[PDB]
């Protein structure tokens, strides 16, 4: 009866809704009984330590499983003909053909073929042996234990920091930029130069001999005399072979750009140079704000001074420092927005500029990594907007935000929502109309009547990069231009060789189907932003419900009065926008996967004349690439793709089980549960036992969340199964 | 050649596509007698296909890797290379016609809003008034610009409902 | 793969023993009345 | 016929006749001017 | 109930087609008795912690 | 255990009291409106949260506001 | 003396929480007994509940 | 109850009016015969306490783990048997 | 002053055939409500639990699982029969609490002598902002 000790209101519920909401309100510390702000922030800090320990344990487990059951030794010697092994399989449900079908990469028993790209990353950063991976796993185990001890320690009242320490923004930014960002990047440069650079050239460097091996034959003296160009003397040749000393070099900070010819990945010396420059700039950035040494910035005064005259922004940024600092939800929204955008950047960059050795030959790994980071980015961006809506519901003070840009953007929120609606409506109308017109003219036997708008602007920017394929001869595509001549002895040769080659993903050739799918992506982003922005801006109140801020961020409705108030809270707007995020990321990853499937087969045409109409999308992509997937098991037997077929049907089942909660609502189920309670309360031989908690139907918000969770899980599992099966079974 | 595209008058794959379509229609032909109604229908379809392909080659459309016409949606890039009819001229045409329809509907709204029962006039449409305003909406751009310069096109924000933030 | 017996013990431990004990423990704790 | 013409002026009758005449005009435009991909003057 | 649960595992278990099905089914039923036993344990511990 | 509140915009039309299916609302004497009566909620422990009172309030915006809160065996409307 | 706007005049609602905020309404009656919201304002535009009249105070209503 | 006519409520006899009944439970001392009752209470003697009936589940889980240690292989089971060649893959891999 | 009427336990019940929607296990260990009304003739009404019942001449006694069922029966008696009634809350320990016509007259009619609680003297939009009551365990409207 006293299980939700954080919420005595929930503990007095004599139903199963008590435990259901006890699970789901456990991390809403602000809503907990007897919660001060000091205890809030200290709990936040300790939970952060727990999360860091969890992440470190997870990567240590990856290292230990690859070192213990993987084929890292065999993969290092033959990176292009050995399947990386994730972990061994011990499932007593396997029949004998399942045991044979899962024994693949030279292992003793059934194993899972890794698609996470940890093999390429660890091989690139200089890890060569299973002993090194085990040492890394043990070190991460110890450091996660240390972080757990720190989380315990800072909850103790002798070591609990003050609330003002948590809100010390200038110091936290200074140390994060200078130390967490800068010093870490400098240390990664040190690892790359000391370990990864020699291990890329067949020279083993470890803790036993890194103090007796010289990273550059002219040690430190060029660094200290300012002759820094001596660290970029002889780069690795185009004939260089990875992990061997054949045609290597001595330079540690090259600057050639492009890709390594053998690994089809970026130069490691380029990475060391990049990380060193990033470390310098981030340490400088961390020397910006004022702490205790009489120099630096007060960010409050910077926000005060950012008020343009003539009342263009009203009061400008009056009191935004306190608005951000007092609100944990504002900070969490900013952090989630930035982190989701960075995750999208990571997805968009690692496929086109492959960083790790022998990446972009493992086609399943690239597709899986891209789709993973894109889905993570979409979820995190929805979380950013949801926490912005929470900040409007909870932490927004109109008095201290009077005249500043927040009050201005809340003042004319109808214009923002209406213009997002106009943009989404235009994009949906036009993209769907062009697609349906193309479908109809394709069906009627007239492909020449298609509307194929050439993406001339994106092709123009591609030409500005040096892509001499559309004949613009603009900036970098003309060698006579000032940017072309400026770095022609710098990054221009390698970058131009990468940009003019059709064998990589460095800015692929685009056509009308790319135009149509880019407008589809624009429609998805616009509509998801419309739902999320409308939910945030209408979170405090609307015309249908003026006092919405009093009812909280999440609540079922306001009853059937005033015409009906279903899905009126900002939580419901986030709920509706998660579907649109899933649809948008589905479009993005469908586009990426079909384009790269055309590229990897050498048949760019299949996408070029099949993406302009939707029947080509359904038939030449969804229907065609699922043939090996659905034959993972059959009456004639089974093979290694059986797990992805089972996960395919599994995700379909979870998706429709989500539809169950999505369509049916709480009222039929409550009557059914009452009828079954009547049945059990007077069934003979079962009246001996009775429920401690009264069985009730799931609440409206709870079942909306459950249906959304099943929808997302089925979506993700289905697409992951299809993508990994259709790429790994084919390549 | 505006973006690596070749004109469909000289692109080989356009002629190949036209030949394939005509050959498929001839394969359809080679089953009926010469003067039957299906024969006349297929002959008309063939004539329409050849006319369409010859017109597309005549109008100066751009073909990509294969023989499919591509449209240019950049002013200047389509103006100086003679493809303003791809997007720009239909852009002007749609803007004019949509403005005509929208201005006619707007003027109907403001005409029936100042009547005895504006509620009834929107389900029971005054047909002569609608016809007159549809005719008057052909001068929509000049009327709209005049009302914008007069300030009578937009409404002051102090007379428009908003939510209580 | 060294120590092949260890998955054969650990997988039932985290699939049957630890989950059954955790589910029983949490079921006891959610209805502890007076913790 | 005042009530009959008022019924003809009702929103569904007028919108069905209007979409009918617009669709017929577009259909006869495509009948006499088929396969107009661009606005070539 | 223990004499009840033998039959489904005998005629239908994964090792139903081998001679030693009886012993393996006895083991399965011992495990089933143990898990139903801890179900009774948990029920009696949660519903009889006081008086009414 | 639902929070039901009455506000001074109430005109004393007694429609919220008539709409209540569990007898939560009642009319008490008042001097702030023409009808000389305002609504009151002395029995919010019997409130299920159906918001039928809100559906009957003619004041814009409504004067009988129901805030769903803690759930009991009577707020959940259980017969078992 | 009579208080509030005259009967039948044109008034604008200044209650930001009302449906007809900054809209057009006509005064039907103003009570002189001392009602907290004596001004009765009728609108041609109905709200979500379907009513077209509402009671307002004195400082949330300006004429014309 | 006092249901001699149509009166199904009584505050002095509120037990029967509420609906609390035995349905089928009846009180009787006679059921099981001699010696076997003592046999079974001796069989389930000290085990009646919650901690020892928990320890029975503990040794049951020990048996669950003993199957994995030595018991899965005694009934063969494909997850611990041997393997027969391998497959290459789509392209030149392993 | 007003005094509540006593719940006369030995009161006849309406003629009924027995339903499945009646009392359950909640009545024994939490609560069951009861409604009493005076009928002027033998006539058929509708049960809140489903089915038709005949209430008899004079006093009629009916116990129901929830108060909402009692008020549904009372309002259908008041509309389709013009019959008033009394509802009582009966605890299993024996204590009986009077319920709906608490002060004699119906709640939709004023009585002059009631408690006017939960009546705020402000408007809807005059509640406090949630940031000004942050970390309090109360909604803005109960300040
Ligand atoms: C130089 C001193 C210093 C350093 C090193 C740190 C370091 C850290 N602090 Mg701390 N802090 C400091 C000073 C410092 N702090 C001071 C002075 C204060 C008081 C004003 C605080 C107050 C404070 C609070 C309140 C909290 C922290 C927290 C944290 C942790 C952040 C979470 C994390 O690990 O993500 C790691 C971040 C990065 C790795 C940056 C990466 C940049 C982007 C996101 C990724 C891109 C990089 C690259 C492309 C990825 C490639 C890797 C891939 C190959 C695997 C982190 C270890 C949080 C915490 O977790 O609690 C323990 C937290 O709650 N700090
Ligand atoms: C740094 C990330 C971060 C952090 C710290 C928070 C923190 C918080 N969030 Mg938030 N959120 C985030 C990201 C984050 N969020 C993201 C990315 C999203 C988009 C999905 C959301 C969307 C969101 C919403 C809509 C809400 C919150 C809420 C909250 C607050 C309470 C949390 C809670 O409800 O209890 C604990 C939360 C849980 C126990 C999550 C439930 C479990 C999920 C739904 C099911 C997972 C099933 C799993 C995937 C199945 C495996 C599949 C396999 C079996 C096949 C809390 C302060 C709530 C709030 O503010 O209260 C008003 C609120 O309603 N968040
Ligand atoms: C594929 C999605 C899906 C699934 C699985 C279900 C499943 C179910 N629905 Mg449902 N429904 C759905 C979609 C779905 N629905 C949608 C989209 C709607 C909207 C129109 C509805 C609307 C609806 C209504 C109105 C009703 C149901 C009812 C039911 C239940 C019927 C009882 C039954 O089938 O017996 C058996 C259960 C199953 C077949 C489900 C799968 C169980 C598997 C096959 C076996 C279990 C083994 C398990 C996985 C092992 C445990 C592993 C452990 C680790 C957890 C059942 C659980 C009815 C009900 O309440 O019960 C009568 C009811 O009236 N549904
Ligand atoms: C809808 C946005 C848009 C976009 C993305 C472009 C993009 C482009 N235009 Mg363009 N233009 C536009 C609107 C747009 N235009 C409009 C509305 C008009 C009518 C006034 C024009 C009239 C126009 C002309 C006359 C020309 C271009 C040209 C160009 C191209 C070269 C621009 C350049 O040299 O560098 C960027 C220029 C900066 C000032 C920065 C470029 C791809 C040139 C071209 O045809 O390319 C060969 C050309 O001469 N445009
Ligand atoms: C002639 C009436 C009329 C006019 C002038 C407008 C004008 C406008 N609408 Mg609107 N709209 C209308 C009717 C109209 N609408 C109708 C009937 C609907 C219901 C389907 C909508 C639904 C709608 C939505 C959901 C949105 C707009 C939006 C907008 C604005 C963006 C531009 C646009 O074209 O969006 C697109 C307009 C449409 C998709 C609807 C067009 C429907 C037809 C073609 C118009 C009606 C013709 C009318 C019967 C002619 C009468 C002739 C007369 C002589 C009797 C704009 C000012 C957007 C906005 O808010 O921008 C900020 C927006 O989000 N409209
Ligand atoms: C979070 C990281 C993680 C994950 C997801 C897994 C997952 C898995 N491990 Mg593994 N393990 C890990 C870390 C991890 N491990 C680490 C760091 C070590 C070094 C000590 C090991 C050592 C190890 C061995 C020796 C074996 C496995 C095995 C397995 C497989 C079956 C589970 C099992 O029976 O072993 C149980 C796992 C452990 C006893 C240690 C795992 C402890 C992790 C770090 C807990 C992390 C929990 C997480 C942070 C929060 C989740 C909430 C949770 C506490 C409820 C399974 C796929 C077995 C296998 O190979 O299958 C074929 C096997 O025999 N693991
Ligand atoms: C997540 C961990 C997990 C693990 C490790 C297992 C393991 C096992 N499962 Mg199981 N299963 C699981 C989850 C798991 N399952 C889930 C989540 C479901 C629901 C989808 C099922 C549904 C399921 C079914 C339907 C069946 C199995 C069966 C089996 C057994 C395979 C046959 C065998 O080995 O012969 C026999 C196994 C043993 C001899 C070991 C158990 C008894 C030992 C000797 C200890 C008993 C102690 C006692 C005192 C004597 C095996 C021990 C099959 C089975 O044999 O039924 C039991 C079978 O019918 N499982
Ligand atoms: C908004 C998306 C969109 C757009 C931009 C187009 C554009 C076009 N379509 Mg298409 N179409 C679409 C959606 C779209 N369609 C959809 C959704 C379908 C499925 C029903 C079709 C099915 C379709 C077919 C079957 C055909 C076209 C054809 C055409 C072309 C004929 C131009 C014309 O009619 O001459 C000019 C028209 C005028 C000058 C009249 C304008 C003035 C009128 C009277 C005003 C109307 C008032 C409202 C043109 C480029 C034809 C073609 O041959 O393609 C090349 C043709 O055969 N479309
Ligand atoms: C603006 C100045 C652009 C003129 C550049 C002339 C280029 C060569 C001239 C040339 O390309 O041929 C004439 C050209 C269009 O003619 P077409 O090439 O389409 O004629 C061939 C086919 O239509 C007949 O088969 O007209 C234009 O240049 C653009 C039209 C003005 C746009 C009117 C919009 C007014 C607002
Ligand atoms: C709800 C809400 C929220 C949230 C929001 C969000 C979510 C936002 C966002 C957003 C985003 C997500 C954004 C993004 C961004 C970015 C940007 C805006 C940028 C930029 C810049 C530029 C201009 C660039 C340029 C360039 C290029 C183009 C490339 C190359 C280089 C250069 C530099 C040249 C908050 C909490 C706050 C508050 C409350 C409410
Ligand atoms: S929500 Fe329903 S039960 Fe509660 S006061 Fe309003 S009408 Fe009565
Ligand atoms: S319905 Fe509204 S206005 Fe009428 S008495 Fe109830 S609270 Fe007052």
């Amino acid at each position: 009866k006293l299980f939700p000790k954080f919420s005595q209101a929930l503990a007095q519920d004599p139903t199963t809704r008590r435990i259901w909401f006890g699970i789901a309100t456990a991390h809403d510390f602000e809503s907990h009984d007897g919660m001060t702000e000091e205890r809030l922030y200290q709990k936040i800090f300790a939970s952060h330590f727990g999360q860091l320990a969890i992440i470190f344990l997870w990567t240590s487990g990856n290292l230990f499983h690859v070192a213990w059951q993987g084929n890292f030794e065999q993969w290092v010697q033959d990176p292009l003909h050995i399947r990386p092994i994730a972990h061994a399989i011990w499932d007593p449900h396997f029949g004998q053909p399942a045991v044979e079908a899962f024994t693949r990469g030279g292992a003793s028993g059934p194993v899972n073929i890794s698609t996470s790209g940890v093999y390429q990353w660890w091989y690139t950063i200089g890890l060569r042996t299973n002993q090194e991976l085990y040492t890394g796993s043990i070190f991460l185990l110890v450091l996660a234990a240390l972080f757990l001890f720190a989380g315990w320690l800072h909850l103790q009242p002798a070591f609990q920091p003050a609330l003002s320490w948590f809100k010390n923004a200038e110091s936290r930014l200074n140390h994060h930029l200078a130390g967490l960002f800068g010093v870490s990047s400098l240390a990664w440069t040190g690892h790359l130069v000391h370990v990864a650079i020699p291990e890329s050239r067949g020279q083993h460097v470890g803790w036993d001999n890194f103090l007796t091996v010289l990273p550059h034959p002219a040690g430190l003296t060029p660094f200290f005399t300012g002759n820094w160009a001596a660290y970029a003397e002889n780069p690795d040749s185009a004939s260089h072979v990875f992990n061997t000393a054949q045609g290597s070099g001595t330079a540690i900070l090259t600057f050639l750009g492009g890709f390594h010819p053998q690994t089809q990945s970026l130069w490691l010396t380029d990475m060391a140079h990049h990380h060193l420059a990033i470390a310098v700039i981030f340490i400088l950035a961390g020397h910006m704000y004022r702490t205790i040494f009489g120099i630096g910035h007060s960010m409050r005064e910077i926000l005060e001074a950012q008020t343009p005259p003539s009342g263009s922004l009203g009061a400008g940024h009056k009191g935004l420092y306190d608005t951000v600092n007092n609100s944990l939800h504002f900070q969490l929204g900013l952090a989630l927005a930035s982190v989701g955008t960075i995750s999208s950047l990571v997805a968009q960059h690692m496929y086109s500029l492959p960083p790790y050795a022998f990446l972009a030959q493992d086609f399943t790994t690239q597709a899986a990594l891209y789709t993973h980071h894109q889905y993570i980015a979409g979820f995190i961006m929805c979380g950013a907007f949801a926490h912005g809506a929470i900040f409007f519901v909870r932490d927004y003070d109109p008095a201290q935000n009077r005249g500043n840009v927040l009050a201005r953007i809340l003042d004319h929120k109808e214009a923002l929502i209406s213009h997002l609606s106009w943009a989404s409506l235009f994009l949906g109308f036009h993209t769907l109309g062009l697609y349906v017109h193309n479908d109809v003219v394709q069906a009627f036997g007239t492909p020449e009547k298609q509307i194929l708008i050439e993406p001339v602007f994106a092709q123009w920017i591609q030409a500005a990069h040096g892509k001499t394929a559309y004949g613009f001869d603009f900036l970098l595509s003309s060698a006579t231009s000032a940017p072309s001549l400026a770095g022609q002895a710098l990054w221009l040769p390698g970058w131009l060789q990468g940009i003019n080659s059709d064998a990589n993903s460095l800015f692929l050739t685009i056509g009308p189907g790319d135009f149509l799918v880019h407008h589809a992506i624009a429609l998805g982003l616009h509509t998801t932003t419309l739902i999320l922005v409308k939910g945030a801006l209408d979170a405090r109140g609307s015309k249908l419900m003026p006092d919405k801020k009093d009812f909280g961020y999440s609540f079922p409705c306001d009853g059937p009065g005033r015409g009906g108030t279903c899905d009126i809270s900002a939580w419901d707007a986030f709920y509706l926008a998660v579907f649109w995020m899933l649809n948008t990321i589905g479009w993005v990853t469908f586009y990426w996967h079909w384009k790269h499937l055309g590229i990897w087969q050498g048949n760019v045409n299949q996408f070029n004349e099949s993406s302009t109409y939707l029947m080509g999308w359904l038939r030449d992509y969804l229907w065609l690439n699922s043939s090996q997937l659905i034959n993972g098991y059959n009456p004639f037997g089974m093979n290694s793709l059986s797990v992805w077929a089972w996960m395919f049907l599994f995700g379909h089942l979870i998706y429709a089980t989500g539809f169950m909660f999505l369509i049916s609502w709480r009222g039929y189920w409550q009557e059914l549960i009452e009828t079954l309670a009547w049945a059990h309360e007077r069934t003979p031989l079962a009246n001996l036992v009775r429920w401690r908690d009264k069985p009730v139907a799931l609440s409206i918000v709870q079942a909306r969340l459950v249906g959304l969770t099943h929808f997302s899980v089925g979506y993700v599992l289905t697409y992951a199964a299809f993508l990994i099966a259709s790429t790994s079974g084919k390549f | 050649d505006v973006a690596g595209l070749t004109p469909c008058s000289e692109s080989k794959a356009f002629a190949k596509r036209k030949k394939n379509e005509v050959k498929a229609l001839n394969k359809r032909l080679k089953n009926y007698e010469a003067d039957s109604a299906p024969a006349l229908a297929l002959k008309a379809t063939i004539a329409r296909t050849e006319a369409r392909f010859d017109k597309y080659a005549k109008q100066g459309l751009l073909c990509g890797t294969d023989g499919l016409p591509h449209l240019i949606a950049d002013p200047g890039l389509a103006l100086r290379y003679g493809h303003a009819g791809d997007v720009f001229i239909p852009t002007i045409g749609f803007i004019y016609f949509a403005g005509w329809l929208g201005y006619a509907g707007s003027k109907y709204l403001q005409a029936v809003a100042a009547t005895a029962k504006p509620i009834e006039k929107e389900i029971i449409i005054d047909v002569p008034l609608a016809w007159k305003l549809l005719w008057e909406g052909f001068g929509w751009p000049l009327r709209a610009f005049a009302e914008y310069k007069n300030g009578s096109l937009m409404e002051d924000d102090a007379k428009i409902t908003v939510s209580p933030r | 793969m060294s120590a092949q017996f260890l998955p054969s013990i650990l997988v039932p431990l985290v699939g049957l023993v630890f989950p059954a004990v955790a589910m029983a423990s949490m079921f006891l704790y959610i209805e502890k009345e007076e913790i | 016929m005042k009530d009959f013409t008022t019924y003809l002026s009702t929103a569904p009758v007028l919108t069905l006749l209007s979409v009918t005449v617009v669709a017929g005009l577009l259909i006869e435009i495509n009948r006499f001017f088929p396969d107009a991909l661009i606005a070539a003057f | 109930h223990g004499y009840l649960l033998v039959g489904p595992f005998i005629k239908l278990g994964p090792l139903r087609d081998v001679e030693n099905v009886a012993e393996i089914v006895g083991c399965i039923n011992g495990a089933a008795t143990v898990l139903i036993l801890t179900l009774c344990l948990a029920y009696g511990a949660v519903t009889f912690q006081g008086e009414g | 255990s639902h929070t039901v509140k009455i506000y001074d915009t109430c005109i004393g039309c007694t429609q919220c009291v008539r709409a209540c299916p569990t007898d939560v609302l009642e009319m008490v004497p008042w001097d702030g409106c023409k009808a000389n009566q305002i609504a009151s909620a002395p029995r919010t422990e019997d409130c299920v949260g159906c918001k039928r009172c809100e559906s009957a309030c003619p004041t814009d915006f409504l004067s009988v506001r129901v805030y769903l809160g803690s759930e009991t065996t009577r707020s959940m409307g259980l017969a078992y | 003396p009579d208080v509030g706007p005259k009967r039948g005049t044109q008034v604008r609602i200044l209650r930001p929480e009302s449906y007809w905020f900054r809209e057009t309404g006509k005064v039907v009656s103003v009570d002189q007994s001392g009602i907290r919201y004596p001004v009765v304002v009728r609108f041609e535009k109905v709200n979500y509940a379907g009513v077209s009249t509402n009671n307002y105070a004195l400082d949330e209503v300006v004429a014309a | 109850k006092y249901g001699e006519e149509s009166r199904y409520f009584d505050l002095k006899d509120l037990e029967n009016t509420v609906g609390s009944w035995d349905m089928y439970g009846q009180e009787d001392k006679s059921r099981y015969n001699g010696l076997q009752s003592e046999f079974f209470e001796r069989a389930a003697n000290g085990l009646s306490r919650r901690e020892y009936i928990l320890g029975l589940v503990a040794i049951g889980g020990a048996g669950i783990l003993a199957w994995g240690g030595k018991g899965a292989a005694d009934v063969r089971l494909p997850t611990v048997g041997p393997q027969q060649p391998a497959q290459v893959g789509p392209r030149g891999r392993l | 002053a007003f005094t509540p009427p006593t719940l006369q336990s030995d009161t006849p019940s309406p003629i009924f055939g027995g339903s499945t929607g009646g009392l359950l296990s909640q009545a024994q260990v939490e609560e069951f409500h009861v409604i009493t009304w005076e009928s002027k003739k033998e006539q058929i009404f509708e049960m809140p639990t489903g089915g038709a019942a005949i209430m008899r001449q004079g006093p009629n006694l009916l116990k129901l699982a929830r108060k909402e069922q009692c008020l549904a029966l009372l309002t259908q008696l008041r509309t389709k029969f013009k019959i008033d009634g009394y509802i009582y809350r009966v605890f299993p320990n024996g204590e009986v609490q009077y319920l709906h016509p608490k002060d004699g007259v119906y709640p939709e009619k004023v009585n002059a002598g009631r408690s006017g609680d939960n009546t705020n003297m402000r408007r809807i939009g005059q509640n406090k902002e949630p940031v000004q009551i942050k970390f309090s365990g109360k909604i803005p409207a109960e300040f």
